[PDB]
């Protein structure tokens, strides 16, 4: 029942980014509202290095089955820093509380999305390859600096990622669903 | 004699994730600009380029047609103002279309009152997207709200429509005229300015 899945994945990525740039401007209006934090986030992400549709146009050339599974791999290349920003977030010993609740909630999230996204292409796409190719995230030893500015500066850059990913999913889970359920007629 | 103020690029805004503009004022306290030259450079690129259409944004503005505007990429920009004393150039602005989306107003706001049978009778309200936003493919998602009230009323009332192009209202007082108007934002972004006003005499059978 591709229409209900493709709903609820859609509420849960529109939730997500709801939540990521509200954690971001918290977090940037808290600790870094007066610095050249912004130039420094430039280039910084680590999905970065994927190919993925920066228009409308290039969204339409690109075909169904590659673009779900473009947006399987973003998901799963966002476990591994979302776990860890919960994990070091939750040991502080001062966390901020608005900004570690929206983490765990955007963690929880995710996986609930990712298993959407899993159900909706064994629908769509029963005979996929079973291909795991993702982008790697390694920026836990910057998270965990002891140098403040170097370590605001990594935080910094993996919200602004994250309020750009969850962004880009959430509007691609929207073009497809009109692509896939409605022939472009939403 | 003076070299012109330090100019300020002060708005950018996306009507519809495909073209933006970004507007900028001349600084005062410098003398006159004979000209001004915005110039940029996007995230994970070195190449340098200047404002492909001064005229389309009006006055001081600089219009990125779809060839130039792209989402999820930072464009960082300046802008120089100059005469034949000197120069000056802005500080440079950290700008993404993703995140200065305002779509124009809806158009066409139109209001019937509807009576059927043993059925409460409604105030029907129906309205058009803005022109050129891409709701069909899903690479534009819009959201509505309506708002009315009588001349006089110290309050408006707000309705949430989502993403609906019709709405009823049941509420009203029979004999009262109201004001209806209509607005519109991304799901993710800013309201429009709400659209002009349309004017509904509600019946005195009510
Ligand atoms: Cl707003
Ligand atoms: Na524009
Ligand atoms: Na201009
Ligand atoms: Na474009």
């Amino acid at each position: 029942m591709l229409r209900d899945l493709f709903d609820r994945a859609v509420v849960l990525s529109h939730y997500i980014h709801n939540l990521s740039s509200e954690m971001f401007s918290e977090f940037d209006k808290r600790y870094t509202h007066g610095r050249g934090f912004i130039t420094k986030a430039i280039n910084s992400c680590h999905t970065s290095s994927l190919a993925t549709p920066e228009d409308k146009e290039q969204a339409q050339q690109m075909n169904q089955k590659d673009f779900l599974s473009l947006i399987v791999s973003i998901l799963r290349s966002w476990n591994e820093p979302l776990y860890h920003l919960v994990t070091e977030v939750r040991g502080m010993q001062e966390a901020p509380e608005a900004i570690l609740s929206k983490a765990v909630e955007i963690e929880e999230q995710t996986k609930r999305l990712l298993e959407r996204m899993e159900l909706i292409v064994s629908q769509v796409h029963p005979e996929t390859k079973e291909n795991e190719i993702y982008p790697v995230w390694s920026g836990l030893p910057s998270l965990q600096m002891a140098d403040e500015e170097s370590r605001l500066s990594a935080y910094y850059n993996l919200l602004h990622c994250l309020r750009r990913d969850s962004h880009k999913i959430d509007n691609y889970l929207k073009l497809l669903k009109c692509r896939i359920i409605h022939n472009n007629n939403c | 004699m003076l070299p012109p103020g330090k100019p300020e690029i002060f708005k950018c805004r996306s009507p519809n994730k495909e073209t933006f503009t970004c507007w900028w004022r001349p600084g005062t306290d410098g003398g006159l600009p004979t000209n001004y030259s915005l110039t940029y450079h996007r995230e994970g690129e070195t190449l340098m380029h200047e404002c492909p259409d001064y005229i389309t944004g009006g006055p001081n503005s600089c219009h990125f047609g779809k060839q130039y505007t792209s989402m999820w990429r930072t464009y960082i920009m300046m802008v120089n103002a100059t005469n034949q004393m000197g120069s000056s150039f802005s500080d440079e602005l950290y700008v993404d279309v993703t995140y200065i989306v305002q779509p124009d107003p809806p158009l066409e706001l139109a209001v019937e009152v509807k009576q059927p049978e043993d059925r409460k009778p409604y105030l029907w309200i129906k309205w058009s997207p803005p022109t050129l936003i891409d709701l069909k493919t899903g690479w534009f998602t819009l959201l509505y709200e309506i708002r009315l009230k009588p001349e006089k009323a110290a309050e408006w009332e707000i309705h949430f429509a989502g993403q609906q192009t019709e709405f009823k209202i049941l509420s009203l007082h029979p004999g009262q005229k109201y004001l209806v108007q209509v607005r519109c934002k991304p799901d993710h972004g800013y309201w429009s300015a709400w659209s002009p006003a349309t004017f509904i005499q509600i019946p005195s059978d009510f």
